[PDB]
RNA sequence: ACCAUCUGUGGGAUUAUGACUGAACGCCUCUAAGUCAGAAUCCCCCCUAAACGUGACGAUAAGCGCCGCGGAGCCUCGGUCGGCCUCGGAUAGCCGGCGCGCCGGCGGGCAGAGCCGCUCGCCUCGGGACCGGAGCGCGGACGAAAGGGGGCCGCCUCUCUCCCGGAGCGCACCGCACGUUCGUGGGGAACCUGGUGCUAAAUCAUUCGUAGACGACCUGAUUC
RNA sequence: UGGCGCUGCGGGAUGAACCGAACGCCGGGUUAAGGCGCCCGAUGCCGACGCUCAUCAGACCCCAGAAAAGGUGUUGGUUGAUAUAGACAGCGCCGAAUCAACUAGCCCUGAAAAUGGAUGGCGCUGGAGCGUCGGGCCCAUACCCGGCCGUCGCCGGCGCUGGGCUAGGCCGCG
RNA sequence: CCCAGGGGUUCAGGGGAGUUACAGCCCCCCCCCAGGCAGCAUCGCCGU
């Protein structure tokens, strides 16, 4: 089974600017411009309408593996446009049970040094990724702020960070002790 | 990013087959691989014939959903697709790539000694807009 | 069928096969990674190893049982006149690895250094570079040599000096200097041409390739032993004094398949005389030759901040084996390859 | 005389059955960046065949066991090698009319170099299917001249690229002088219109 | 070279002009199996062939040839005739004094003559 | 140039035997069996050259010998043809140049 | 002689696995497309060897090397039978022209289904051209991944070249094969010619012992 | 019962027995079984329709490694059950189908042995994989036609002579 | 040439604005099997 037409449109605000060069969608907002390449996917992308621009997204004969990739293509780009308008703010929470988790920012939010994380004497120098920001949150005790316009770089760099405090040859159900993710928001909240 | 798609009315030129060099209007898809084509001003019949061996053209003709050949005739001569295909640059070099290969040994000549001379007065008016640029 | 009591081989199957090195002087396989940041200097030095001897010194590691206590280390000394360029070579990078695209020689070359390119030179017209020292004064040699110096700042890579060893600065019977390219890891190609260029025909101490409390390597030939038993060899067990036919080999060379006797199977060949390249030899001391001061020629190059003892490098009835240590030398702690009056070559550590 | 052929974008198996056929009816065969060659499967897939063709070797003595070259013009070459008689004479005097090369050398960088649409990923690989470059599997088995050959192909393409530029200027200058002579040219322009030769 | 067909002979050999005046082919026997017939035609239906020009009068008299003036009597009395109906088809001179050869590209199997 | 291109493609061969007696040819421009009917019957010749020197006819004698052959039919889809030669070709003719005349002509 | 002493090393893709984004399947999801971290494994560097693989460079003996398409000849070995002197690449898009736009072309005619070269000579029309073309010619730019041309702008000598129409001569060898090229070809030993250039090494013996079963290897071997 | 042994030949890479076919010496033609990316003769068809991605893919008689049991990989089919009096999923909102069981293809898990290695090899993934088929093509010492040799059979022929009839010879036919 | 003259019915891969209207499709009747041209020529088979 092969379906003739599959496809699905995105909504675009005003603000932000699109525009095609083949499959690589190339968004431009307030907070800056975007560009990811989906030469991969061998999809069929439009821009309907000068006023209110929309984007299609066709797939023509494609099987329930082909199919799959419209809406993920609809998704990313939705987060393109979010990322440029609002931006994205992964929040961290460092939680520990004895030994505080020294968390300090260097090189201007592209660095990581965590210490006196289990009581370990060696520090975890972690970068982040390009245009991701790490700031130490205020109003809040252990709370770290990644900031940035793609949200493959700032989940990505906060990643990178949890898995960098990970407990070996203990019972992880015992010693719950990191700095995890707490909540995915954006930058400006509308 | 298409611009031909395949549909009702939709003019195709047939590259191999029986039918070879010959258009035909596409009247209904029977599935993913096969249409029901007709061309009643160019000599093939209503039958079924693969998407492989068409070649889709910038002509739609408003024909409605299986129709018989007295109203595919109608609309073939209503858009004039003889007409406009005959006047297209793709049957014009279909038309030059005919007469290339019933050339003969004469007819071959000519065209040596006629190129001999031609491509000699274009190389130097080549080289004399180059001396006049310098 | 298995052997019941594990045991490792008995070798290195990395350093086959144990044949006679192919030459005499150590070949530097691989020099430091070019770096542009830092200044131009040379990678490599060649060496005489003159003798053993053991020092004093007071460790200074925190936290050991001989911190700030004296030891008695065993040091080499090699005894290393400075060395005279006479050549620039330029390399390019091709898909097949480094080519070597030009040579530009000295005007000038030693009689002692021209002693390399003879078999027999007591009995040849001394005709080497005869022909091409005339090129750096005829003007049209001067303008192809010109050409030939912009053409390795233009397309090569790689800029490597030829040197050679001054011997009669040494009391050995050779005469016969060694050649060497020393790689520049200084900077840009341009640079490296003209520092190369301004130290043609000029000496280069080791004071200025080395420097003190330096890990560096060695390599060369190690000592011929001649032809050997397994025995010695590869250092397998000698089978029981009741051994029939023999007693020194190794019993089994193989089960019956595979039916051929296996390269990694320990076998009586040649022994020793192998080339080598032993890394991280801390430079000790970096002594100075006989220099005469103030009219008075100094032997002191022994003397240390606490001894005051006016004595030279050599022992007493000098280096046995080897002679008179009256140049500049190097201090390096442990043993080095080699027999002794062995050229060796000097390579700064490949490592951080 | 000499059947010139660019390795960017084909498959090895698909072409190197090609260029044998080639070879044995005595043509001269030069295949060129062969680190282009594409390879169908994923490049794990091809990684490992290439990992357990590293592992065939004589137990005994493996300087006589199968030789691994590296390099992705001599990987081609064995494939070539492999649908050849190269153990008889017919088959030896084959492998030396063809010439495989890393990239393109000077003996070739300038020459028009031929492709062959039945070897072409695009034609007989679908969009969807994974496929491994010659290139990168070379490099992650011991190919030491990946970082050159980049650099010098670099540059082969920047040479190349004003020779373009410069030949879209003899175009446009050639299509200048058909207006500005088409009235000497006329009788002649017609003669090659009536025959099909122009359109 | 290319020739002008004239007429066959009783033993089927076929009568063959250059003219003489234009490719240096005088009149001669030509059999049809070595000869390419193109699809160039010239209306020679006026040209009146002497009833002499039979087989015996080409065949080898069996040191040194010589072309007799009974020879060239007959080439100019064929060639006198031909030139003036060559002329009206244009290009036609200079295509009998060229001569034929395959280039590169160019396959009998396919080319039309 | 009045003979067209053609390849010593070998014998006329199964797996495990060869017939000498007939030879594949491969002629540059026919790749299609519907294209190979034009030279069924044309002249072969394998022209080399050898170290004595042999009479030419219509000529000085040279070093250039032939070998006759005739195409007698096509062989498979991709335009290949066999021909008989007056002697079985050498084999150290495979992959090198056999002449094929536009003689006896039909057209 | 661990019975003394010295030294023993860097990366890359990734396995397992833990994850990111994100569908399929309004949610969810490490996976489907796409990404991340990732190891005593693997590959590589380091390291040992150095191929019927090789680069640069030195010196090259009455002999010998370059330079007179040497100037003519004798033996031998193979092909072969017009060139293409070049973008990068895309493949759910591409190419060309003009200052992110606009115009133009796409079953590729600015096209390899192509382009270019291609009258049997030798003299004559001047009808079309200003094709100013042709060099055993003299200079100058451009080449290093396996270095450039049968090419280029320049200066120079002579009397040119192509297309379309006329007038003239040629062994026209009498139907017949190996014709028509690259070719003034690639390799031999010997020739006779006129310009220029230089006049060396290896090996044996001997010696050294940093070396060796024997060869091989490291060395020294005349007037400063 | 056929076959091997007593038997070569084409094909199965290979091999006493399998498939095809049995054999004087040759020419032309046509096939069998089996094949037609290259080795290696033949699909260099603008073959047809689907199936399948495998970090141990798969690749065909004998025949030269797989099972029980599994998969929300993918593709079919079967039997039921909810839903525009508004379900499924997600927090009354949402607004179109959805869910369950079972079965069958390919792939996957299950799946560990010792010198380095075996769809025969190279390699193949818009197929050179599996299934269903079409046209064309490839060659056996088989079949057809023709030549030559020998054997065998002719209620064979000829004593009725340019040649002929050593009749134990000669000639003809199958 | 909707073949023309009387008309009936019918759905939808629903044209025009739900059943022919600014396209068509199908099933049926009574009028010279209306005539006219082709005849296995998109699809088979076979010759004295
Ligand atoms: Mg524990
Ligand atoms: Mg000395
Ligand atoms: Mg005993
Ligand atoms: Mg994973
Ligand atoms: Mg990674
Ligand atoms: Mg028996
Ligand atoms: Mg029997
Ligand atoms: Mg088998
Ligand atoms: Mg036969
Ligand atoms: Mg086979
Ligand atoms: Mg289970
Ligand atoms: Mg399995
Ligand atoms: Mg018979």
């Amino acid at each position: 089974m092969k379906t003739i037409l599959s496809n699905q449109i995105v909504d675009i605000p005003q603000n932000v600017d699109i525009s095609l060069k083949g499959r690589t969608v190339t968004v431009k907002g307030p907070r800056g411009v975007l560009r990811k390449n989906f030469n991969h996917i061998n999809v069929e992308l439009c821009l309907m309408g000068k006023k209110k621009r929309r984007l299609r997204v066709d797939k023509w004969w494609g099987n329930r593996k082909e199919l799959a990739t419209v809406r993920t293509i609809c998704s990313h780009v939705q987060n393109m446009v979010k990322g440029v308008t609002l931006g994205f703010r992964y929040k961290m929470r460092s939680v520990y049970a004895h030994f505080p988790i020294n968390v300090v920012i260097q090189e201007s939010g592209s660095l990581v040094e965590i210490r006196n994380f289990l009581g370990e004497k060696y520090i975890r120098r972690v970068r982040m990724r390009s245009g991701v920001a790490c700031t130490v949150s205020q109003a809040q005790k252990d709370e770290l702020i990644l900031e940035g316009n793609d949200i493959e770089l700032v989940s990505n760099s906060a990643a990178l960070i949890q898995q960098a405090t990970t407990v070996k040859n203990k019972d992880i159900r015992k010693f719950l002790d990191g700095i995890y993710v707490s909540e995915k928001g954006t930058v400006q909240q509308l | 990013v298409f611009k031909r798609y395949v549909q009702i009315g939709r003019v195709a030129y047939l590259s191999f087959g029986p039918h070879a060099g010959k258009l035909v209007a596409i009247v209904d898809v029977i599935d993913q691989n096969r249409a029901l084509v007709d061309g009643p001003c160019t000599g093939v019949r209503r039958q079924a014939m693969p998407f492989k061996c068409m070649q889709l053209t910038d002509f739609v003709i408003k024909v409605p959903h299986s129709a018989r050949q007295k109203y595919v005739r109608r609309a073939w001569e209503k858009a004039n697709v003889n007409e406009k295909w005959a006047e297209s640059s793709w049957a014009k070099k279909i038309d030059a790539r005919q007469r290339k290969a019933k050339m003969s040994d004469f007819d071959r000549f000519k065209v040596m000694k006629a190129k001999k001379m031609r491509n000699k007065i274009i190389r130097h008016e080549m080289k004399k807009l180059q001396k006049e640029a310098t | 069928s298995h052997r019941k009591f594990s045991a490792p081989r008995h070798g290195s199957l990395g350093f086959l096969p144990r044949k006679r090195c192919k030459r005499h002087r150590g070949k530097v396989k691989s020099f430091p990674k070019d770096d542009p940041s830092k200044p131009i200097h040379l990678t490599a030095f060649l060496g005489y190893k003159a003798g053993m001897t053991h020092i004093v010194r007071e460790v200074d590691r925190p936290g050991s049982k001989v911190n700030k206590k004296e030891v008695v280390e065993a040091v080499t000394v090699v005894e290393t006149p400075p060395m005279v360029i006479v050549g620039i070579v330029g390399y390019v990078q091709t898909p097949r690895g480094l080519r070597s695209l030009k040579t530009i020689f000295a005007e000038h070359i030693s009689d002692e250094c021209k002693r390399r390119f003879y078999k027999n030179w007591y009995k040849s017209k001394k005709k080497a570079f005869t022909k091409y020292c005339k090129k750096w004064q005829d003007e049209d040699g001067k303008k192809q040599l010109e050409k030939d110096f912009a053409s390795m700042k233009k397309y090569c890579q790689v800029i490597r000096v030829i040197a050679h060893t001054q011997m009669r600065l040494l009391p050995l019977r050779q005469k016969k200097s060694h050649l060497m390219e020393i790689q520049v890891n200084g900077g840009t190609i341009a640079e490296k041409v003209d520092w190369a260029r301004e130290k043609l025909e000029q000496q280069v101490v080791i004071g200025g390739v080395f420097g003190q409390d330096e890990m560096i390597d060695v390599i060369g030939v190690t000592k011929g032993k001649g032809y050997k038993g397994v025995t010695s060899r590869w250092h397998t067990k000698k089978l029981p004094r009741k051994t029939h036919r023999g007693l020194r080999k190794v019993a089994c060379i193989g089960a019956w398949h595979p039916a051929r006797v296996a390269f990694s199977v320990a076998r009586a060949g040649q022994k020793g005389y192998h080339h080598r390249t032993e890394i991280n030899k801390k430079i000790y001391k970096i002594g100075q030759g006989y220099h005469s001061k103030d009219g008075k020629l100094v032997k002191n190059n022994a003397s240390t901040d606490y001894d005051l003892s006016d004595k030279s490098i050599n022992p007493l009835g000098g280096f046995v084996h080897y002679g008179e240590v009256k140049n500049d030398f190097i201090m390096l702690k442990g043993c080095v390859i080699g027999t002794k009056k062995r050229v060796l070559t000097l390579r700064k550590s490949l490592l951080v | 005389q000499v059947l010139i052929i660019d390795g960017r974008g084909h498959l090895l198996g698909r072409l190197a059955a090609i260029v044998a056929k080639q070879v044995l009816l005595g043509r001269k065969v030069v295949v060129v960046r062969c680190e282009g060659i594409n390879i169908s499967g994923n490049f794990y897939r091809n990684k490992l065949k290439y990992l357990a063709f590293l592992r065939k070797r004589m137990n005994t003595n493996p300087s006589r066991g199968p030789y691994h070259f590296r390099a992705p013009s001599r990987i081609f070459w064995r494939t070539v090698r492999g649908m050849l008689p190269h153990k008889t004479k017919r088959g030896q005097a084959a492998l030396e009319r063809l010439k495989v090369f890393d990239g393109i050398p000077p003996p070739y960088d300038k020459r028009k170099r031929m492709v062959v649409p039945a070897a072409l990923k695009i034609v007989r690989l679908k969009p969807t299917r994974k496929f491994a470059f010659l290139g990168r599997l070379a490099h992650e088995v011991g190919w030491k001249y990946q970082a050159v050959t980049a650099t010098l192909e670099e540059k082969r393409k920047v040479k190349a690229k004003l020779h373009y530029n410069k030949k879209k200027i003899i175009v446009k200058l050639r299509k200048q002088a058909e207006k500005n002579v088409e009235s000497k040219i006329s009788k002649y322009t017609d003669v090659l219109k009536q025959y099909g030769i122009l359109v | 070279k290319r020739v002008v067909f004239l007429k066959q002979l009783p033993t089927g050999l076929l009568l063959v002009t250059g003219p003489l005046a234009i490719n240096r082919i005088p009149l001669r026997r030509a059999h049809q199996k070595f000869v390419i017939a193109t699809s160039t035609k010239v209306d020679i239906s006026t040209v009146k062939i002497p009833k002499h020009l039979t087989d015996s009068y080409f065949k080898k008299k069996k040191e040194k040839y010589s072309v007799t003036q009974q020879r060239k009597a007959d080439q100019k009395f064929v060639d006198s005739q031909l030139l003036p109906l060559i002329k009206k088809e244009p290009q036609l001179r200079g295509y009998l004094r060229s001569a034929f050869f395959l280039s590169n590209g160019m396959y009998p199997h396919k080319l039309v003559f | 140039r009045l003979w067209c291109k053609a390849t010593f493609a070998g014998y006329k061969r199964g797996l495990r035997n060869q017939r000498e007696h007939t030879a594949l040819l491969k002629i540059e421009g026919v790749y299609a069996r519907d294209e190979t009917e034009f030279y069924f019957g044309k002249r072969c010749a394998y022209v080399y050259k050898a170290k004595n020197n042999t009479v030419t006819p219509g000529g000085k004698p040279n070093r250039t010998r032939v070998i006759w052959g005739k195409v007698t039919r096509a062989h498979g889809n991709s335009g290949m043809v066999r021909a008989k030669f007056r002697s079985n070709l050498p084999a150290k003719a495979i992959g090198h140049r056999i002449r094929v005349m536009l003689y006896p002509s039909r057209i």
